[PDB]
């Protein structure tokens, strides 16, 4: 079975190494990210280019900014849609950590990401076919 | 949910 933690730890690891950075089944989650990322990339640009604007980033005002995009994400319910924006869109707020000397809020991101997933949206996951649901169509 | 967002149609 998967974790959460090493879901959101292994997306996070590979968006910094696209982007020359080294940072430190679930793999099969992570990679079924990816797949789903790339695709929304190709059709939803603008969505994922509104969510990234006014990412002014300053460790005190991180989580702020880090919960307002996500708050906004999901005040009117939760879709699998939503679910990889909010993977694109934390590992876009980590590699803008490190492209401005922010580097160790990698750590606090990939903790906010956690605390989300599993507060705000495992409960939904579970009862729409679990992770199996999604890994089914991009995996 | 409300469409707000391009993905949410497929939804």
């Amino acid at each position: 079975g998967y974790d959460n933690r090493e879901i959101v730890m292994k997306y996070i690891h590979y968006k910094l190494s696209q982007r020359g950075y080294e940072w430190d089944e679930s793999e099969v989650v992570h990679l079924t990210l990816r797949q789903a990322v790339d695709d929304f990339s190709r059709r939803y640009r603008r969505d994922f280019a509104e969510m990234s604007s006014q990412l002014h980033l300053t460790p005190f005002t991180a989580r702020g900014r880090f919960a307002t995009v996500v708050e906004e994400l999901f005040r009117d319910g939760v879709n699998w849609g939503r679910i990889v924006a909010f993977f694109e869109f934390g590992g876009v707020m980590c590699v803008e950590s490190v492209n401005r000397e922010m580097s160790p809020l990698v750590d606090n991101i990939a903790l906010w990401m956690t605390e989300y997933l599993n507060r705000h949206l495992h409960t939904w996951i579970q009862d729409n076919g679990g992770w199996d649901a999604f890994v089914e169509l991009y995996g | 949910c409300p469409a707000r967002y391009g993905w949410d149609y497929e939804c």
